[PDB]
């Protein structure tokens, strides 16, 4: 509904002092957020926030297949021309 | 844009491409083990028989 | 396998530092250790090309340790602790045992 | 009066005292004294997991790298205690006469 | 605080404390094993409409 | 997650293996995104 | 093979493999050593022709 309030810690160090002093309700229909206190209020003092308390981004264990038990059952030899083979054989004389 | 954010939005697309490419190259390191068992269970009749 | 060594300090003091003070009351948000991640998003800003290879920060030299009375049992592979707190922190009070 | 209580009523006595991290539940418990916990609206922790995949051969759908980004919120459950000093007691022993 | 009512000052110290269910897994299953006593007996109470 | 620039710092590591299961059916904001995305940037 | 898609760009990655049963006879063996669960309920349903 409303903009996120006024921020009271902002303009404890004001970037500029207003050069002209008027009644403020003379342009009441101009502003977006507006609060007209009576010399003190209870909402001038309270603070509130919410915090992202630290992410958790796991790293998956990059498994080398040789760094694993099953690569003693199998030979693993590379052959960078396997897309060009179309037929292959092992001869097995006993 | 060369501003402070558009330098940064480049880096977020770099880390995705890095951690997309780290997975799929590791997938063949996992697909190797999955290729073991589906041809070793082409052979290996059961012990009871 | 009893008498374990434990950490005595309540682990950490997440206090509002020079970054978390000015972020909290002004910007209405906070981040745990904005001192760290405010430096890491700017360190990889000058030089990038990823790494990633990090938990985005951790190092400070030690936890403090104190050996204490305890019971450790061995179940399976794990060294699992064992405790029962009806005598320690529940005796003669009016809290029901959970 | 508290200058004596920092000496006597702050330490150097148990008679029945427990420290939490003395006790061996604390391996379940991260414990961190965040003193401004009253002032927070919400407390968020983001989890990101990066699910790996496996190449599959033949007439099969193709495995796509998936990531999962998620957040939680804290829960307060504002804890109380109970205390009773006595009339003719605290005033008498903390500077109201004598 | 302090009570100006008599009987001491007796006011409450309170501490707030927040926590998150941590772990995407299951994280601390509990197991139920023994019976101390049935709070209600196997009784003979009829339903009275 | 709900904020992206904080995730560029890991602030710890994740150690689990859970899919779209329990951990995803417990979250306030979860976004299951394929590798191509537009709202990330 | 950057072919194309909608909503992004798909790179696919083929890795051709070749494997041969290498011993003479019965180089691996399997054994059913347990039963996990019965998938079907055991019957009481007649064939409807």
């Amino acid at each position: 509904r409303d903009p996120p309030g006024y921020r009271y810690a902002a303009a404890i160090l004001p970037t500029g002092s207003i050069l002209s002093t008027i009644e403020v309700a003379s342009h009441r229909r101009l502003f977006d957020f507006f609060a007209a206190v009576r010399s003190d209020e209870n909402s001038l003092y309270d603070v509130e926030f919410d915090a992202l308390l630290g992410s958790y981004c796991n790293t998956l264990s990059l498994v080398r297949f040789l760094e694993l038990g099953l690569s003693v059952a199998c030979v693993c030899t590379k052959f960078p021309e396997l897309a060009y083979m179309n037929e292959g054989r092992v001869q097995f004389e006993v | 844009d060369g501003t402070g954010i558009s330098l940064h939005r480049q880096l977020r697309a770099i880390q995705q491409l890095a951690r997309n490419v780290q997975a799929v190259l590791g997938a063949f390191e996992r697909g190797t083990a999955d290729q073991m068992l589906h041809v070793l269970l082409e052979k290996a009749p059961p012990l009871a028989l | 396998e009893d008498t374990e060594a434990d950490v005595p300090v309540t682990y950490g003091e997440m206090v509002l530092n020079g970054a978390n003070l000015v972020t909290a009351l002004v910007m209405g948000k906070a981040v745990r250790s904005l001192d760290d991640v405010g430096r890491h998003l700017l360190d990889m800003q000058e030089e990038q090309l990823e790494a990633n290879r990090e938990t985005l920060d951790e190092l400070e030299s030690a936890p403090q340790t104190t050996r204490v009375r305890a019971d450790l049992v061995a179940i399976g592979d794990r060294l699992v602790f064992l405790e029962a707190l009806e005598r320690r922190i529940y005796a003669a009070t009016n809290v029901p045992y959970p | 009066d508290v200058e004596f209580d920092a000496l006597l009523g702050s330490y150097c006595n148990t008679l029945s005292l427990v420290r939490f991290l003395e006790l061996g539940l604390s391996v379940a418990c991260v414990c961190t004294k965040f003193p401004e916990l009253a002032y927070m609206n919400e407390g968020r922790v983001q989890f990101e997991v990066h699910q790996p995949l496996i190449a599959r051969d033949g007439p099969h759908p193709v495995e796509q790298p998936v990531h999962n980004y998620m957040t939680k919120v804290i829960d307060r459950r504002a804890l109380n205690a109970a205390f009773s000093l006595a009339t003719e007691a605290i005033a008498l022993l903390t500077g109201e006469a004598l | 605080a302090r009570h100006e009512t008599g009987g001491g000052v007796n006011f409450t110290l309170t501490q707030p404390r927040g926590n998150v269910d941590l772990g995407v897994g299951y994280t601390a299953v509990a197991a139920t094993g023994t019976v101390r006593n049935p709070v209600t007996d196997m009784g003979n109470l009829p339903q009275n409409f």
